[PDB]
RNA sequence: GUGAAGCGGGGCGAAAGCCCCGUGGAGGCCCGAAGGGGUUCUGAUGUGCAAAUCGUUCCCAUGACCUGGGGCUAGGGGCAAA
RNA sequence: CUUAAGGUAGCCAAAUGCCUUGCCGGGUAAGUUCCGGCGUGCAUGAAUGGAUCAACGAGGUCCCCACUGUCCCGGCCCGGG
RNA sequence: ACGUCGUCUCUUCCCAUCCUGGCGGUGCAGCAGCCGCCAAGGGUGGGGCUGCCCGCCCAUUAAAGGGGAACGUGAGAUGGGUUCAGACCGUCGCGAGACAGGUCGGUCUCUACCUGUCGGGGGCGCUGGCCGCCUGAGGGGAAGGUGCCCUCAGUACGAGAGGAACGGGGCGCCGCGGCCUCUAGUGUACCGGUUGUCCGGCAGGGCACUGCCGGGCAGCCACGCCGUGGGGGAUAACCGCUGAA
RNA sequence: GACGGGGUUGAUGGGGGGGCGGUGUAACCCCCGAGGGUUUCCCGAGGGGAGAGCCGGCCCCUCCCAAUCGCCCGAGCGUGC
């Protein structure tokens, strides 16, 4: 029952959402959806280049 | 035998896999209890959907003890039962079967109820029970038909569903029928049954997938190096020795889903009055709204999205009961 | 006697299996390992499946890239890292960015001086030597 | 696509010669359509579309190459890279 | 001595070795196959061709990297039945 | 004319029991081991080598038992070996040929008539017709099986080295039954990007068999989640009480 | 085939409005744009602002359309032990 922000869109995860990635340089990012996920990650986009992020 | 042991697939002890004689579950077994007083040992409700809630783990030994743990729910559409009549029961001497000896109606049955029976425009509900009292000394168990109220539900169908439910709580087979006579007539809501944090079994129709192949009806291997295979490889390779003939253990095709299945053990987390509260603003997908009471129980609950579920008390309950204050749902993820 | 480890495993979906190919966590020399076995009362299996093992797990390695000295020894080794997401106990879904194991004696105490990198919570409650070594737990 | 003989230029060098670049256009040469063949799936078909086919994957593809018309050799005989 | 000679150069548990998963190394966590050696070789050997692999191979085989629904272990979808 | 090895798949049965349950003996101190008896409810797995079967071996494991069913099961598959026609070697034969010696290659046919099995329907009967709620003769079930850690306790035992148990607490693995909230897959509903060409250009669109690529609701689903027990009775091997002949 | 729900005394399917959601920000308009030219009012891949736009085999509300008109099955009687 703590809130964490999406770490590439930037929205609220309210608990049981989303999962918990934990980089190999030991930085934990939190993700809202698979979306976000897999543009962060996987594609490699820019969150700013991205309307529906900036339009949040 | 085999070459390489292993289980069979799948279970016999639900053969054989036919569709449920009836849609509304039929409970085989209530168990005894001791409440103190007289009440209903069990509740119908409607099957609304899923969520998944943030409770406090209440458990004194458990590892997570006093952590926020999120566990699923079932939500279940429960509207108040409506007590239409008293049946009594005796033990046939000749073999010892339960039979019913006589029931007492109420005189203006619902409107509704002429849907499903043939009643007559009046029962002459006082001789009824003036005949039922005569069997009062060898009566060994009383049950009570209650008539569900689908349009105070999410469904708003119309044609009730009739059920028996007994009645239990103390010893005293007197108290049980003066506490079923009282109620003939009037509505019986979760409450009234039920206590948040309590186990209950729940009974229900299973949902239904049509005709299923052996692989996902017994879990029966698709057969190795899938392409290799003339005639197909979502089957068996062969359906029996020569002797004996195909036996009723060989898994076959057939009807998957839509049975009767009993499961244990389940949580009540809450009970409440208004299901505004629990509604997701959506609303519950291919099912609607709740705007009476509910109840919201731990795990999934066998059934499709409008299936008339039967909670009853436990029937095998764990060495060591549930703590007895209420559990904590912090959050429900239906709710801001 | 030995500082103990937590009683319990939950189940977590396994990450590895026969014959995968991990990297190495720590400083012991073995740099990659192949997985040829998994160890204890979850690790028996049935007909034609696989045994696997996820974080937290001891499993059975061979030294295949390292110094020379170690090549083709086998050991014993916890699953610390796993790229396949878990839920935990709790609900929280989890997924690390590579797969990793840490080489230990079979009593649980690891070989290797450091261990680098992140260390799912798993591996360090149940194990304590790894806990000691652990600088980032998640 | 490769780039034989042959033919230019440049560089190193004492001579021989060696090296780089170009030109040239050889070969039962290479990749690959047409065409020819017939390897795999032991695929489909297997009361077939078919008394030998279809899909797929393949082998050759300037030559001991593929193909039309005409002609010759006939049964204890023919013809056979067999 | 026996039907003449008496297996030379080489080559080998060979597409040729029964015994035999021969013995010793390599490669695997584990290799009845494979590779490298060994050889009184059941029953190897010189145009009956011996040795021999550059180039070539829809030939038969082993190993390594990459790769993947082959598998763990099954799921959902599309067209025609 | 009964399809010839093995394997795959799938079901069941036996017990002369490998583990799990019970008990006893021991040259049983403990930890282990060995031997016998009852007992077939459940388990008996993953790999390397070989066409195998068998066997040897590797890492685990409570243990990784053995047999029968037309050497269960090719109108279910597979086709590596054996065991056709081509070919090579060694050996034998004057020769053509031969070898259960090695080796390379080498068509697995059938629209299911009956019965069986699995599921799904129509009727007649149930002593006039019908509606609703019940009962329970019998039938099926493995619906559960089995490990680990802490405590007990570094205790009993033991010269030491070593090193238990009952009870209590926690959690898995395998199986079974559900479910779709989470996560994962899909998602030719849907939205977007973009290649070639055609519709004069823009916009919108056809085709490239969703053109390709990315995301993805519902639904379905597992790689996800939930449930999956103790008790009573008579007994087996036997251990005892009282108790005569 | 069956089963379950509704059938006007009605929210059963559709339409319309609203909720919730997918994708990713349409059109139009304004600004920036490497540079070039009818010289700085033109071309120009593209970037920004406001507005998203399209869509839902889900939920609610609302009788606007359609759940109509119709076609059938059906016990009734005797007899004996
Ligand atoms: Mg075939
Ligand atoms: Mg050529
Ligand atoms: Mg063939
Ligand atoms: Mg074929
Ligand atoms: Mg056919
Ligand atoms: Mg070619
Ligand atoms: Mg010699
Ligand atoms: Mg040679
Ligand atoms: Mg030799
Ligand atoms: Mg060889
Ligand atoms: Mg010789
Ligand atoms: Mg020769
Ligand atoms: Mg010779
Ligand atoms: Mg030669
Ligand atoms: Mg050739
Ligand atoms: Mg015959
Ligand atoms: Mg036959
Ligand atoms: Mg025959
Ligand atoms: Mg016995
Ligand atoms: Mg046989
Ligand atoms: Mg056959
Ligand atoms: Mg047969
Ligand atoms: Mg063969
Ligand atoms: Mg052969
Ligand atoms: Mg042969
Ligand atoms: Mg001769
Ligand atoms: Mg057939
Ligand atoms: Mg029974
Ligand atoms: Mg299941
Ligand atoms: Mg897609
Ligand atoms: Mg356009
Ligand atoms: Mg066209
Ligand atoms: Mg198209
Ligand atoms: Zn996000």
């Amino acid at each position: 029952m703590k809130i964490h922000k999406c770490s590439f869109c930037g929205a609220d995860i309210p608990p049981g959402y989303g999962i918990m990635y934990v980089r190999s340089d030991g930085t934990v990012q939190r993700f809202c959806s698979r979306k976000c996920f897999v543009s962060a990650v996987k594609y490699g986009r820019n969150p700013r280049k991205l309307a529906w992020v900036r339009k949040k | 035998g085999l070459k390489i042991n292993r289980p069979r697939r799948g279970s016999m002890g639900v053969y054989p896999r036919k569709r449920a004689a009836d849609i509304v579950p039929r409970v085989r077994t209530w168990p005894e209890v001791n409440l103190g007083k007289p009440t209903l040992l069990g509740f119908a409700a409607y099957k609304a959907g899923m969520l998944h809630a943030v409770v406090v783990d209440d458990r004194p030994t458990s590892p997570l003890y006093g952590k926020e743990v999120v566990k699923a729910v079932t939500v279940l559409d429960a509207p108040p039962l409506y007590v239409a009549a008293v049946r009594l029961y005796t033990l046939d001497p000749t073999n010892g079967y339960k039979v019913a000896v006589g029931e007492a109606w109420v005189s203006e049955p619902p409107a509704d109820l002429r849907r499903v029976l043939t009643l007559p425009e009046k029962f002459d509900t006082e001789k009824q029970l003036k005949a039922l009292e005569e069997y009062r000394d060898v009566a060994v168990d009383v049950r009570v038909l209650v008539a569900t109220q689908p349009r105070l539900s999410g469904i708003g169908k119309k044609t009730p569903e009739v059920l028996e439910i007994p009645v239990g709580g103390v010893p005293s087979i007197d108290e049980r029928i003066n506490f079923a006579i009282s109620l003939l007539g009037k509505t019986v809501s979760p409450k009234d049954v039920f206590t948040p944090g309590q186990l209950v079994d729940v009974i229900a129709v299973t949902k239904g997938k049509g005709y299923q192949g052996v692989v996902k009806r017994f879990g029966v291997t698709i057969l190795p190096r899938w392409h290799k295979h003339r005639k197909g490889h979502r089957r068996t390779g062969t359906i029996g020795p020569q002797a004996p003939a195909l036996m009723f253990t060989q898994p076959r095709p057939g009807q998957m889903g839509f049975h009767q299945r009993t499961e244990y053990n389940k949580r009540i987390l809450k009970i409440g009055d208004n299901g505004a509260e629990i509604t997701p603003k959506s609303g519950f997908p291919h099912y609607g709204v709740i705007k009476g009471p509910y109840i919201l129980l731990q795990g999934s609950v066998p059934g499709a999205r409008k299936r008339l579920v039967v909670l009853r008390y436990p029937v095998r309950p764990p060495k060591k009961a549930p703590p007895a204050a209420e559990p904590q749902v912090v959050w429900v993820s239906s709710q801001s | 006697k030995r500082t103990v480890g937590v009683p319990y495993r939950f189940h977590v979906t396994p990450g590895i299996f026969m014959n995968s190919l991990v990297p190495v966590a720590d400083n012991s020399g073995a740099k990659l390992v192949r997985v040829i076995g998994v160890v204890g009362h979850y690790s028996k299996s049935v007909h034609r499946r696989i045994p696997g093992a996820g974080v937290g797990d001891m499993v059975v390695v061979v030294v295949r890239e390292g110094k020379p000295e170690l090549r083709k020894q086998i050991f014993r080794a916890i699953v610390v890292r796993q790229r396949r997401p878990y839920r935990r106990p709790d609900g929280t879904w989890v997924a690390f960015e590579d797969n990793a194991v840490v080489i230990v004696t079979p009593e649980g105490d690891p070989k290797g001086s450091e261990i680098h990198g992140p260390v799912a919570m798993e591996a360090t409650l149940r194990w304590p030597t790894i806990a000691n070594l652990a600088s980032i737990v998640v």
